[PDB]
């Protein structure tokens, strides 16, 4: 009671030798003891220099968008709410990831772990053994690429090594890399998507916008106290994905069983709206989109559909259903070559029949900047082309601008609608690009950019329907996209009826894509957006003109793909499908009409899906809708 | 979330059974007459003569008939809810669970109130179950795991509890070990362990016997030993964390040095009218240390708020309160060497105050003037270019304009 | 000497209502006087970030060589 210094004072010394002493004891204790002290206080300083079902996300480089879509994503699913999530990230901890990570609703399911996927004690203190499954995520601000891709080659190697028995997921960047990683169960390749999204939007305008929203896991609840009418079906509609079901566990098309393909899908959508898209059958392991009339429905196929929600999280529809307890459709069913481009420029690129130029076409005759012996054309105007210029400024021609030329050359695309291909490239192309797209008619090459108003006249800008502006240039991180928003902008300004698509880094740079600051509705639109970002809403960019007309989309978007295969492992092929990167024999493509005044006898969507299933046995996705918005 | 159903049940009845030790303290007298049971109960007196310490006051604590049967089949559902944890999850080590503290606490204090059944005479027989409230503690702490009903409050709230323990072990303990000698009542312990705990020691009451003493020495002890840990994890829990009024304007720049902060705050307070304003600075980049100081100037220090943020996040818009600012102003970077791409930055930044507030007057100083058009709705533009080569220009013609210009445009009394 | 924690003794609550408000005012004190600290060592923590006959020494980067 003396050294604590409580003293009570019931013993005390009585003599002085006693007083002495306990004094000499004080004074040699509050010495003694500070020197104790300090030495931990040193060993200390020098010192500082979970449950079941956790996944694990190797990145290089982590920062607030990438994990906030992830963790949007991963956790919009009631199955993955007992799941903790581990970071193995080289790079010390960010100082935005930080305030999130202190967020106690993120605090006990986010762990980040400094290490590489490279060192085997790292994955061990990660628990790969034990995760669920590895995102392996390439780093898309790296200026090198190629040295991004070897790293997440090298990582998925690691994983693999490791863990055989761990379910990987490679965002791949380049499609020249893509086949290092093909043991993993689920690739993503974001150049291929991006130009295959980026040449569909020239032929069917905004699939970008449709793909992303059916990639998202929603509700269809955003927009839904909007005034306006095209904003709350708007929103509503986002709400559909896409599902799997047995055909005789699912209550949508087991009535269907016997029947043809497209007799269950006009039926099941007449009846409960759902979009029967796609099956897979028992047999084989390819997904067919639309297999057609001839096709007839068994018990053990798997039905994929577009519906709000799931059938067994429907069931509030199917009892109330028991709450309220045109041709039809039959049950029972210079000129070009067709062929496969020859110099298939990477593994992997599917084989898709094109239109092809029936010889070889000379280097020289591919740019459109320089006469040649054939012709002295020097730019757009003396050629003469019959349709509408496509322009893709790009910054270099790689395998990438290989797979924007394919979905446009591709031979079910009719050939009088062809649309010449002028690339506006930044550098001058290598050999082996001009190899790959020599055998396709009106593709040609010029140097520029978008930024430069001489090259983009000289390109034909005058008359090309759509501008393509890929080009790729920050410590902040917004930022990133303000040389390609300024630039874009300025053709916004010099030609307001020319249709600019552009792709960002960030969604929440997407607003600044054609923006009219002296616009109360587009001004109105912000509000909206922060009311469905105040809702916990992750499709808050939704509502945003240019996003909602198809003129711009991110690549973070291929993230959300990648997440959702986690849960959807038929995500990423379905939408190759529907891009046209994988090629499946007997398998359907995504297409347009156009519904003009000789067709508008057919006034619903649903006689349209009738008419359509009657005579051309054709699903609908949905409608590309355009109104009249005097600004 | 049964599972936490479970432990909530469980920590109720630690607490339970510790306020049912409580409940039987205040009503047993011992004056009254202390036994083993029935037949001879003694009553005793305390001797600071003879040095020798009558154990039946310690041995022995007379229980009611209800109170020894309730407190009984709480013990048990205690007992029976622990083991059926114990066993419900072995998680691959069956060996391990006693050495960990928990275990030895809770049998220690709960079986014997399932021997006593056997041996009725033994009915009133002292167990400690105040030291269950250390259990309840730990049942609290692996409830914070996985509800929070805020990060370092479960680590403060914890701290607090173990306080707790630590003082209501040691009223009961001083209480009842007293029960032999000088009878001390649970008030009187009560403020005897909080003058002790906070090294007061007043000594009005102290231990009279060595079982007391040797008690408060062990719990000094103990304290000691349980505390700084406590405090340990407020320290790592404090590191990591570490890692107005109305008619303000913004300020929105790229990187903040001296020269420009003081130009603005020389320029804007020069008026009278603009005092009450207070002034945000919202910067990306980390606070200057030339800065620093000059905000620590009292001056300054109530009137310039520093924001890091960007005017491209609505999150640090909203920290700055933009939809509520008087104006702001977007200023250029002139000491970057690529002057396209800092006008590019500062018409985004044009762009995103004017989505996020409509109306809030923007003045936005452009480098280069193809870019001044880009920002053409904002209230007030100066080109940097423009006017400098105007101004040189207009030197070669009429001398001295740009020094006419400069006098001009800066607020002053004419008192140099 | 309470709130130094001396605690000399020689003058003492004698009746409960005296000594819990000792109690309570040492409670009191002892979470009311750390928030102060706190602030305190908040406040310093950012404040960190002669004779005749002298002259001075201007460089722009001094080493050891050159001292
Ligand atoms: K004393
Ligand atoms: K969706
Ligand atoms: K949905
Ligand atoms: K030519
Ligand atoms: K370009
Ligand atoms: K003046
Ligand atoms: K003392
Ligand atoms: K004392
Ligand atoms: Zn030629």
């Amino acid at each position: 009671v003396t050294f604590s210094t409580v003293g009570y004072g019931d013993v005390t010394p009585k003599i002085w030798p006693s007083q002495l002493l306990v004094v000499i004891m004080i004074c040699v204790a509050l010495v003694v003891l500070p020197l104790q002290f300090e030495e931990l206080v040193y060993l200390w300083m020098e010192r500082q220099k979970q449950t079941e079902k956790h996944v694990v996300l190797c990145v290089s480089s982590l920062k607030i968008d990438l994990l906030m879509d992830f963790l949007n994503e991963f956790y919009a699913h009631p199955r993955l709410q007992d799941y903790y999530v581990v970071i193995l990230c080289p790079t010390e901890m960010d100082v935005q990831v930080r305030r999130v990570l202190q967020i106690p609703l993120w605090s006990q399911r986010v762990i980040y772990l400094q290490g590489s996927a490279l060192k085997d004690q790292d994955l061990m203190r990660a628990k790969m053994d034990n995760g669920e499954a590895c995102f392996i995520l390439s780093s898309r601000n790296e200026v090198d690429r190629t040295a991004a891709d070897h790293q997440t080659i090298l990582r998925a190697w690691a994983v693999k090594d490791f863990a055989p028995n761990c379910p990987l997921y490679v965002q791949i960047l380049k499609p020249e890399n893509k086949f290092h990683v093909k043991f993993a169960d689920h690739v993503v390749c974001e150049e291929e998507c991006k130009y295959a999204m980026l040449a569909l939007n020239c032929i069917c305008p905004a699939t970008s916008t449709l793909i992303t929203l059916l990639v998202h896991t929603s509700r269809g609840q955003e927009g839904q106290e909007s005034p306006e009418q095209w904003q709350r079906m708007y929103g509503r509609c986002s709400g559909n994905e896409v599902y799997h079901i047995r055909m005789g566990d699912s209550k949508f098309f087991r009535e269907y069983e016997g029947k043809s393909f497209t007799y269950a899908a006009f039926h099941a959508h007449k009846k409960y709206g759902v979009c029967l898209i796609g099956l897979k059958r028992e047999d084989n392991k390819s997904i067919l989109l639309n297999p057609g009339p001839r096709h007839i429905l068994a018990a053990s196929d798997t039905c994929f559909y577009i519906n709000i929600t799931k059938e067994e999280n429907s069931a509030f529809i199917f009892k109330q259903e028991e709450k309220r307890k045109i041709a039809p459709v039959l049950e029972l069913a210079v000129e070009y070559v067709k062929g496969y481009p020859p110099n298939s420029p990477y593994i992997g690129s599917s084989p898709t029949l094109c239109h092809l130029l029936p010889v070889k076409a000379p280097f020289c005759c591919l740019r459109l900047d320089k006469g040649c012996k054939h012709n002295s054309y020097e730019d757009a105007k003396a050629y003469g082309f019959k349709n509408k210029l496509i322009i893709v400024s790009a910054e270099t021609a790689g395998n990438g601008l290989y797979n924007f030329i394919v979905p446009l050359r591709a031979y079910y695309r009719s050939r009088k609608e062809l649309n010449p291909i002028v690339l506006l490239l930044d550098n001058k192309p290598d050999h082996h690009f001009l190899e790959a797209i020599c055998c396709f008619p009106m593709v040609y090459y010029m140097e520029g950019s978008v930024d430069n108003l001489d090259s983009l006249l000289q390109c034909g800008i005058i008359y090309a329907d759509n501008l393509v502006v890929v080009d790729k240039e920050a410590e902040e991180d917004y930022m990133a996209d303000a040389k390609t928003i300024v630039n874009v902008q300025t053709m916004f300004r010099l030609f307001p009826s020319l249709s600019i698509t552009t792709e960002l880094t960030h969604p929440s740079n997407m607003r600044f894509m054609q923006f009219r600051a002296k616009d109360s509705y587009s001004l109105a639109l912000s509000k909206l957006e922060k009311r469905e970002r105040e809702n916990g809403s992750n499709l808050a960019f939704m509502f945003r003109l240019p996003f909602a007309a198809g003129r711009v989309f991110s690549i973070s978007m291929l993230d959300t793909l990648l997440y959702q295969s986690f849960v959807k492992d038929y995500m990423i092929t379905i939408t190759r499908l529907l891009l046209g990167l994988d090629t499946t024999p007997g398998s359907g493509y995504l297409c347009a009409m156009k519904i003009t005044e000789g067709d508008l006898w057919i006034r619903t969507y649903g006689r349209l899906f009738q008419k359509l299933c009657s005579s051309s046995a054709e699903i609908p996705i949905g409608i590309y809708r355009t109104e009249s918005h005097v600004f | 979330r049964s599972s936490l159903r479970i432990r909530l049940f469980n920590f109720s009845l630690k607490l339970l059974t510790c306020l049912l030790y409580i409940v039987r303290v205040l009503l047993d007298d011992p004056a009254l007459g202390i036994g083993c049971w029935g037949c001879p109960k003694q009553n005793y007196s305390f001797n600071d003569s003879s040095s020798e310490i009558n154990w039946a006051p310690i041995l022995w604590v007379e229980r009611k008939m209800t109170l020894w049967a309730i407190q009984v089949i709480v013990a048990i559902i205690s007992f029976l809810e622990t083991m059926l944890l114990i066993y419900l999850s072995y998680k691959g080590n069956i060996w391990e669970q006693i050495f960990r503290v928990s275990f030895v606490l809770e049998m220690i204090n709960t079986l014997p109130f399932i021997i006593t059944i056997f041996w009725p005479p033994l009915r009133n027989l002292f167990i400690p179950v105040f030291l269950n409230c250390w259990l309840a503690k730990h049942a609290l702490e692996n409830m914070i795991n996985d509800f929070h009903r805020s990060a370092m409050f479960n680590q403060v709230l914890i701290l607090f509890c173990t306080l707790l323990c630590l003082v209501f072990t040691g009223t009961c303990g001083i209480q009842h070990l007293e029960r032999a000698g000088e009878n001390l009542s649970l008030l009187t312990s009560f403020y005897f362990c909080i003058v002790t705990f906070s090294t007061v020691g007043y000594g009005d009451v102290t231990p009279k016997i060595w079982p007391s003493q040797l008690l408060v020495v062990i719990m000094i002890c103990v304290a000691l030993v349980v505390l700084p840990l406590q405090f340990e994890e407020l320290v790592y829990l404090w590191m990591e964390r570490q890692k107005q009024t109305e008619k303000h304007v913004v300020l929105c720049v790229s990187s903040l040095k001296i020269d420009l902060l003081m130009d603005f705050l020389n320029e804007f307070y020069a008026h009278p009218r603009l005092q009450d304003y207070y002034v945000v600075i919202l910067c990306p980049t980390e606070m200057d240390v030339q800065v620093r100081r000059v905000l620590q100037i009292p001056l300054w220090s109530q009137r310039v708020i520093y924001l890091q943020g960007s005017a491209l996040k609505d999150q640090d818009l909203m920290r700055a309160k933009m939809d509520n600012g008087e104006a702001c102003f977007i200023l250029s970077s002139r000491n970057e060497v690529d002057r396209t791409a800092a006008d590019h930055q500062t018409i985004l930044r044009a762009w995103a105050v004017k989505d996020f507030a409509p109306n809030c007057p923007l003045y936005v100083q452009i480098l280069k003037p193809e870019n001044k058009f880009h920002v053409k709705f904002a209230d007030h533009v100066v080109c940097e270019e423009e006017c400098k080569y105007a101004m040189l220009a207009l030197n070669c013609i009429c001398p001295a304009t740009s020094t006419l210009i400069t006098l001009l445009v800066h607020t002053s009394r004419g008192q140099e």
